[PDB]
RNA sequence: UAAAUUAUGGUCAAUUGUUAGUAUUCAUAUUAAUUUUUUUAAAUGUUUUAUCAUUUUAUAAAGGUUUAUUUUUGAAAGAUUUUUUGUAUAAAAUUUUAGGAAUAGUUAAUAAUAAUUUAUAAUUUUGAUUAGAUUGUUUUGUUAAUGCUAUUAGAUGGGUGUGGAAAAAUAAAAAAAA
């Protein structure tokens, strides 16, 4: 959740919540600070986010056309076997 | 309450409109099934089209069956016109008369300094063409409509001796065109579309007579049967209305 | 604040409003009759402070 | 959007949401125990499989003696095993290419495995988290910044394609003299 | 989406932020456009204490037996203007003092000065509306001296957290025009002893030590004993 | 967010969920907020570089017929002060309008008068703008505006015709945003030019001893904030900028 | 926490108004003849009457009708002060008014003092004039009010504008204005065609 | 803009080929009205709902499809809004623009619109009723207003229709006009149910083209 | 952080050795390279089949050709006198 | 219309009742179940927000359906400085009652038509519509085996129509913007 602590900026209202999010200074430097170090992590982890993407796209690219390869050998095959029947036929 | 909720003939996306234009900017209206509404109901029919260069040029000759005398067709044809009038009598100008009803074949443009060069020439092919053709027994049933409902015409069925026209027709469509360059409106690749023109809007007449044929005079007639007729007679014809009273003839051709 | 919203209906605790429909919701039904109008000469009558001012107006 | 909320399986945003890696399983006895790695919705329905993605492999969450090895006299061996199944061509094609979300228990399993670093939510309660000032990182950064063309070079290797042409087989592959 | 906070990285869901753009998410729903707010509960929020033992009428009790002692209404009329600025200043509370209803005149709010914050409002015109205290305002925004080319509505001129300073210099009579203040970069040439800039895209500030001794002291690194 | 592909959800004939077609209310002040910063973009361009139709020496004349087929969308500008012929006269004094044409008047030549010129028929508009004094931009000799005795007798006056409560496009304005050069800071190096003698170049940035004073010290703010603006995607001032910059913004 | 989903779409950013949910079931035959009761029972109108489809306030004009037959008190007027009053409240406080008071309307306001209670009365006006319409004064303000606490013989009030001046928004008296109340200068004003000193009693030692 | 000139100026070229053996209509396929999925889509007359490779012949088009702008007040809960519907004709290539207010007129199914006189205008200026559109270059993608009599007068209260909300509906006009159809007082099933969009959809200022704040 | 990583990484010389799962995706593809002991068109089990016989993908088809050449009379002696067991030719 | 070998290959089908002249799957058997036993579930207060408001949070109530249930990205995922596209709502198969008759806001064409448009209309004995029973097309048990015998549960109309999508009024065991 987003914290709401007790020295927020305390809204009198009995109409309402009693505590609107609005922070000391402190707080906000605080929170600055924290989500900085969070920043640092999440850098590393999107970067293996798109190192992961071209992995596989290589990946694919390769064993793919591999079977580009082996499968219009089989359709080459297939389709020669048919028209030879044909002219059997 | 008497039908579906979203009646199905209904339901249309225009296409034509960008994208998110109608479902946010505004919303676009339009009587939409004028459009959709099909070749069949129209009475419109494809012609071979010409290419612009030859769509510039008047047409001068043309490949005719000449019908014979005492035939079903022109008989209710003249009972069509009988009708016709009685409803509107606005159609008199827009009529053929009935003395002048002959199937067109094709129709063709040909220069005035090699015209004989090309009436023996021509003439001859088609002699060589029709040599073996024995009569033709065609059958004449429904309207339809060319150059933009300006053209109303008998449409040839193609349930009997119509196959044979069809390969003779494109003989002569790859000797006059094909052999002898000649300017033929279409493509001599392609086969021009047989018919019986009834009724027809020229030019100087388009200002009195406006600019369509309106669809309420031929509607009932649209699908009427004619008829069936054997034809003997093939003409290429010159287009002068006062030479004989009945289109001048250049050459013609007995198919015995 | 969970205490204030707890005296609503709302059924999934929700930090709505919602208020209740009673079957009585407008005075005529409850029985109450056309606000009472003013007697007006009455309410015209001037204030002591005013009459006390005018007996030192007058001195 | 729902107008009475259903209060107790709330989420984020319309479902269903994003895909997100999830451990989950039957609860059961705790002596039989598994788990699911599965890709699947971040709205769930009743049954699990109405939204599920992919399924990722089965974490089993007890230590085991390994009687499949032979009694090996080396220490580290003789540790208590934890056996974990791992589709990663899945794994790196629904994280990679399809962008993910992760929950946090599935990211410490995968962190053993060496495919993902280890999570946010792992701490060391001996070290505190850092702090930060400006002037001190622009030091140190003053200090080493590598080339911008390498950098480049690097940010293409590494995100853009991998596989290149040396001169090499680019002179292999051109056609020879019949039709040069 | 036009603009994500650190590109997208997923990696938990408040990494994106409490918003995920500045521009509305649903474009069915315009008003959630990223805006700058005001705490507008606690800047209400008059204080009623103020008018105790006051004895306040209403406007339409005009009844004789009903208004009171001259000084109980002088009393009650102070009370009254003491209840309206009892939490800051609403702008129409300060144009109306102004000459020419404070035209020319730069309105900041109070947290627009402070920290590396520098923004204020120089007022192009005004209309009251019958109550006073509330309105329509417009003029020019003056950020970091740079400034808007046109003039615009000010937001939350009916808050109650305004302050202005008064220079007969700035004043502009109602029959002329007034003039946007000029942009630091542009129409003036850009001098380090007229103006200096605050802070600039790429900067931010240094560590506050009272800030950092509290949070060391928070995480448990320098001792703190009862 | 994206605009979807296609209405089929609800009738066509009944048009549903449509934003609003913004129109243009003359007698309110909203008319010339969006005419202003146009005119501004016009003068700048008659001031460096020649357009057409934006000078005529005489008022145009037009018979009642071809009136709305000719005049509509036509802004041409004048020398003197005279009120196009069958058109009631209307002062703008209202401050909020006048407040639209600061820019124009500080920046440009100063605004003496505004007028809203309505036809008797009362189907036709003509904003009338008269400019007191000399251009505050400097003017090119080739220029439109150099063809002018108002400008480089003082006044003169600025045209524009268009029909009331249409949407702010079918008012022209958006032709002349055509951007030439203002030829005045290089005249100094010119051929013709007699003080380029008085130049020198700064090939080399001379040695420095002193580094820049630094900025005073960071009073961090005492009062309560919002929260991280960059969370809540409150760009730099909440007025320009992009969110992922957070400068200026308190800390 | 929005209620969005709990009421029809055209209730959104609905407040002030008094149970809502009213409006909701107003549809139904009996809510329907219960709106007829109320509004008969709020009066104002010759026939039965409800307010339209999908509604909740009530509309512009039925409430100015409302506002507009409902009559004033001070029935009474015997001071043109009380007359003045009346037309003041007719002008300023018409319902949903664009115009708004003018210095010059107080100084009129206050120049039809007698008994006390007028001064009562025109000191509620500029009660309105600073706390509710928000309107400078000029300098001549004071004069006005000054010599109209002197013409019902309290003084006090005078006195008790200076020591505190800026809630009440004087922004300018004259430093002998402040001399008579203070007591130094015994005479307020001279009236240059009288050459006498204001008030007569302290124009005794003039004589 | 570059696609309008590239075929306007292929055509052009086209035209002047001096040898040409025309098309041939076995090879050059109409359309289909059969193909899947639920809804009927109209294209463009250049494409199809079939895939096809080659680029066919320029051809003149006939029938131009015209769209023109009319002004309606659509009802909302909070009051009137002012809003754009388009109206969609296909006009012969040759008509006049009295005959293109002769189809407008004959297409619209709404009975707000055509109420009185219109005058066809594009970008504020009025067209001739006596001339082509061929003259005015008008194309599918021109942009063509309709302007109505009284639309001049619309700045002001009377004209402007008048919601129940700020003004009386008296039963002078309750049986008269959109107010009649429109039936104010409220139903069980609640009556024709108008679109509502609240007041405050767009905040204190309605919506604009500029931003206001 | 990065950079220091990045510099105490490069400096370890246990890395610098290629790690499996870090490094590539085995196969992208969806259907396998092979087929691996799924039922046949009779609904016969994979232990039950061997692949590569009559279900499978079918592999199709004056003067004297190339082959003709390579082929010798087992009477003319051959090339290379390889020492062949008579048994095993037998 | 000829045999075959370079020899067990391509990975396990295998049936168990002590009856009573004879004809016919019928009592007493094994396996599987109900009879039969508290070692796996669980308690209420969902949550932020700019304050009487506005953002986030979409399929377990019942009714009894056999020619039946069908769909998008505009939400999120989601990465750029702004206008961004096209594809969808449709169908085909499989459908129960021992003794069997008619069904009906109704078909198709027209079209953003028609409580009275036009027509020689539509469903049915190749089993309809009403009416009974019944939660539909990878789940079980028995068995050597073509069989026989199970499979829950979950989509119940509209009436200011919000929302990307109605799935929107207790009944989680889905971490819901530090
Ligand atoms: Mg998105
Ligand atoms: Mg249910
Ligand atoms: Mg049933
Ligand atoms: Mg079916
Ligand atoms: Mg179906
Ligand atoms: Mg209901």
């Amino acid at each position: 959740r987003q914290i709401r602590p007790y020295y927020n900026l305390p809204s009198k209202s009995e109409h309402g919540r009693k505590m609107t999010g609005f922070l000391t200074p402190y707080r906000h430097w605080m929170w600055k600070q924290n989500e900085l170090w969070r920043n640092v992590h999440e850098a590393q982890f999107e970067h293996l986010r798109r190192v992961y993407k071209r992995q596989w796209l290589e990946s694919f690219r390769v064993n793919a056309d591999e079977y580009i390869y082996k499968y219009n050998i089989t359709k080459a095959a297939q389709l020669a076997q048919w028209e030879c029947e044909m002219k059997e036929q | 309450e008497r039908g579906l909720y979203f009646p199905i003939n209904h339901r249309i996306v225009d296409h034509r409109i960008a994208p998110g234009v109608t479902v946010e900017e505004t919303d676009v209206q339009s009587r939409y099934r004028r459009e959709l509404r099909t070749n069949f109901a129209t009475g419109e029919t494809r012609q071979t089209i010409a290419p612009p260069w030859s769509a510039r040029e008047r047409p001068t000759h043309f490949f005719s069956l000449r019908l014979p005398s005492r035939n079903s067709v022109t008989l209710r044809v003249k009972e069509m016109h009988n009708h016709l009038l009685f409803s509107h009598q606005q159609c008199a100008p827009m009529l053929v008369s009935p003395t002048k009803l002959h199937i067109t074949l094709g129709v063709m443009t040909i220069p005035e300094n090699s015209r004989e060069e090309l009436v023996k020439n021509i003439q001859q092919s088609m002699s060589e063409t029709f040599a073996c053709v024995q009569p033709l027994q065609l059958r004449f049933r429904g309207l339809g409509t060319f150059d933009f409902g300006r053209v109303l015409f008998i449409r040839v069925v193609p349930e009997a001796d119509f196959g044979r026209l069809e390969r003779a027709v494109c003989d002569i469509r790859r000797r006059v065109g094909g052999v002898l360059g000649v300017d033929l409106k279409g493509n001599p690749h392609d086969s021009y579309v047989p018919h019986v023109t009834v009724a027809k809007i020229r030019p100087n007449q388009r200002q009195q007579l406006g600019d369509t044929i309106p669809q309420s005079l031929w509607a009932d007639y649209q699908h009427h049967d004619f008829g069936d007729v054997t034809l003997s007679t093939v003409d290429l014809c010159r287009m002068k209305g006062s030479p004989d009273g009945y289109y001048h003839t250049e050459g013609a051709v007995h198919l015995s | 604040e969970w205490l204030y919203y707890k005296q609503f209906k709302t059924v999934d605790y929700s930090y709505r409003v919602i208020p209740e429909l009673p079957e009585k919701y407008r005075p005529h039904q409850s029985g109450i009759d056309q606000a009472p109008l003013p007697d007006y000469r009455e309410i015209n009558k001037m204030p002591q402070w005013a009459e006390c001012e005018e007996r030192r107006q007058s001195k | 959007a729902r107008a009475v909320i259903k209060r107790r399986s709330p989420q984020l945003w319309g479902a269903p949401g994003a895909p997100i890696i999830r451990m989950r399983g039957h609860h059961v006895v705790w002596k039989f125990q598994s788990y699911d790695l599965v890709v699947e919705h971040t709205h769930k329905r009743r049954n699990s499989d109405i939204r599920l993605l992919h399924y990722l492999g089965k974490h089993c969450p007890h230590p085991q003696k390994s009687l499949w090895s032979p009694d090996t006299p080396v220490a580290q061996d003789r540790h208590l095993f934890m056996l974990t199944t791992v589709d990663i061509d899945a794994f790196k094609y629904w994280f990679g290419v399809k962008r993910c979300r992760l929950s946090m228990k599935p990211w410490a399993l995968l962190a053993k495995a060496g495919l993902l670093p280890p999570s946010l939510t792992q701490n060391s309660k001996i070290m505190p988290k850092p702090l930060f000032d400006k002037e001190s990182l622009m030091r140190y950064y003053l200090a080493n910044r590598k080339d911008e063309d390498v950098m480049a070079r690097e940010k293409y290797l590494n995100y853009e394609n991998s596989m290149v042409k040396t001169e090499e087989e680019r002179a292999a592959e051109r056609p020879v003299a019949p039709y040069l | 989406r036009a603009d994500p906070l650190n590109g997208g990285s997923s990696m938990t869901l408040g990494s994106k932020g409490s918003k995920l753009s500045p521009e509305p998410h649903r474009r069915r729903m315009p008003w959630t456009a990223a805006k700058e707010y005001v705490p507008g509960v606690v800047l209400n929020a008059r204080d009623k204490m103020v008018l105790d033992g006051v004895q306040l009428l209403d406007i339409e009790s005009i009844d004789r037996a009903s208004q009171l002692d001259p000084l109980e209404v002088l009393r009650a009329v102070v009370a009254t203007r003491e209840y309206n600025i009892s939490t800051g200043k609403n702008i129409f509370q300060l144009a109306s003092q102004a000459t020419y209803n404070g035209r020319g005149q730069r309105f900041y709010r109070k947290e627009w000065q402070e920290g590396t914050y520098d923004k204020y409002v120089t007022l192009s015109a005004i209309d009251f509306d019958r109550d006073g205290n509330k309105g329509t305002a417009y003029g020019y925004i003056t950020f970091h001296g740079e400034t808007t080319t046109r003039p615009v509505q000010v937001d939350f001129a009916d808050v109650p957290g305004w302050y202005m300073d008064f220079v007969e210099e700035r004043a502009v009579p109602f029959t002329g025009i007034v003039p946007p203040p000029p942009s630091i970069g542009t129409d003036v040439p850009v001098d380090p002893h007229s103006y200096r800039l605050k802070a600039y895209p790429y900067y931010d500030a240094p560590n506050p030590p009272e800030f950092v001794e509290r949070l060391l002291k928070d995480r448990g690194v320098l001792p703190d004993t009862p | 967010s994206r605009r979807f592909r296609y209405n089929t959800k609800f009738p066509a004939l009944v048009s549903y969920n449509k934003l609003p077609w913004e129109v243009v209310n003359h007698e309110t002040p909203q008319f010339h907020m969006h005419v202003a910063p146009h005119y501004e973009q016009l003068l700048t361009l008659a001031a460096s570089s020649p357009v057409p139709h934006i000078i005529g020496s005489k008022h145009i004349d037009v018979p009642r017929e071809h009136r709305l087929r000719l005049l509509p969308g036509m802004l041409y500008l004048l020398d003197g002060d005279t009120l196009p012929g069958e058109f009631t006269i209307n002062r703008v004094l209202d401050p909020t309008a006048l407040q639209y044409y600061g820019r124009l008047s500080s920046q440009i030549v100063t605004v003496e008068a505004v007028r809203m010129l309505v036809p008797d028929d009362l189907r036709l508009l003509c904003n009338c703008i008269t400019f007191k004094g000399p251009l505050h931009l400097p003017v090119a000799p080739y220029a439109s505006l150099a063809s002018l005795r108002g400008a480089s007798s003082n006044c003169f006056t600025l045209y524009h015709f268009v029909r009331p409560n249409r949407p702010p496009k079918e008012l022209q304005l958006e032709k002349y945003y055509i951007h030439a050069p203002c030829v005045a800071p290089l005249s100094e190096f010119a051929s013709n030019s007699d003080e380029r003698g008085n130049w020198r170049p700064r090939l080399q940035a001379p040695k420095r001893t002193r580094r820049a004073t630094p900025l005073p010290a960071y009073r961090p703010p005492q009062s309560y904030l919002m929260g991280l603006a960059e969370r809540l995607a409150v760009v730099p001032g909440g007025c320009f900028g992009r969110r992922s910059l957070m400068w200026g913004h308190w800390f | 926490a929005s209620l969005r989903y709990r009421r029809p779409y055209w209730m959104m950013f609905l407040k002030g108004v008094d149970n809502w949910k009213i409006y909701t079931v107003i549809q139904q035959p009996d809510h329907q003849r219960t709106e007829m009761l109320y509004q008969a029972w709020l009066g104002g109108l010759d026939r039965p009457y409800t307010r339209p489809k999908c509604m909740a306030n009530q509309p512009l004009w039925l409430s100015k009708k409302r506002h507009m037959l409902r009559k004033e008190r001070l029935d009474g007027p015997e001071t043109p002060l009380e007359k003045y009053v009346l037309e003041w409240h007719k002008k300023f406080h018409s319902f949903q008014g664009t115009e708004r008071p003018t210095p010059d309307d107080l100084h009129t306001a206050l120049d039809l003092v007698e008994r006390p209670l007028d001064l009562s009365y025109a000191l509620q006006l500029l009660g309105q004039c600073r706390n509710l319409n928000n309107i400078r004064f000029a300098k001549e303000t004071f004069l006005v009010f000054l010599e109209a606490c002197l013409r019902v013989g309290r003084r006090d009030c005078a006195e008790y504008a200076l020591e505190h001046a800026e809630p009440l928004g004087f922004w300018f008296i004259d430093e002998d204005h402040r001399r008579y109340l203070q007591g130094e200068q015994t005479w307020y004003k001279l009236s240059p065609l009288d050459n006498l000193y204001y008030p007569v009693e302290e124009n005794a030692k003039l004589n | 803009g570059h696609y309008q000139q590239e075929a306007f100026e292929a055509r052009k070229r086209f035209e002047e080929s001096t040898t040409y053996p025309g098309p041939i209509r076995a090879a050059t396929p109409g359309d289909t009205r059969f193909y899947s999925g639920s809804l009927e889509s109209i294209l463009h007359d250049t494409d199809r709902h079939y895939w096809r490779a080659v680029t066919d012949d320029p051809r003149v088009q006939h029938l131009i499809p015209l769209r023109i702008r009319f002004k309606i007040f659509t009802w909302v809960t909070s009051g009137w809004e002012q809003r754009m519907q388009v109206v969609q004709i296909m006009a012969p290539k040759d008509s006049t623009i009295a005959q293109v207010k002769d189809l407008v007129i004959v297409e619209n199914q709404s009975p707000y619109l055509c109420v009185s006189s219109f005058h066809l205008a594009i970008d504020g200026k009025e067209l001739d009723p006596q001339k082509t559109l061929g003259e005015y270059g008008i194309t599918e993608q021109s942009q063509i207003d309709a302007i109505e009599q009284n639309d001049h007068l619309l700045h002001r209260d009377d004209e402007r229709p008048r919601d129940w909300t700020v003004d009386e509906i008296t039963a002078e006009d309750v049986k008269r006009s959109p107010y009649k159809e429109m039936e104010m007082q409220p139903l069980q099933n609640l009556a024709p149910r108008y679109e509502a969009r609240p007041k405050g959809y767009f905040g204190r200022t309605y919506y604009s083209g500029m931003k206001q704040s | 952080f990065r950079d220091v990583e990045e510099r105490r990484h490069s400096r370890d010389v246990v890395n610098e050795l290629p790690n499996p799962w870090y490094d590539y995706v085995a196969h992208a593809l969806p259907f396998p390279d092979r087929d691996a002991g799924y039922p046949d068109e009779y609904g016969d089990l994979g232990q039950w089949r061997a692949p590569g016989g009559p279900g499978s993908p079918v592999r199709g088809p004056r003067g004297y050709t190339a082959e003709w050449r390579d082929l010798r009379n087992p009477m003319r002696p051959p090339e290379f006198p390889t020492p062949w067991e008579r048994k095993y030719r037998q």
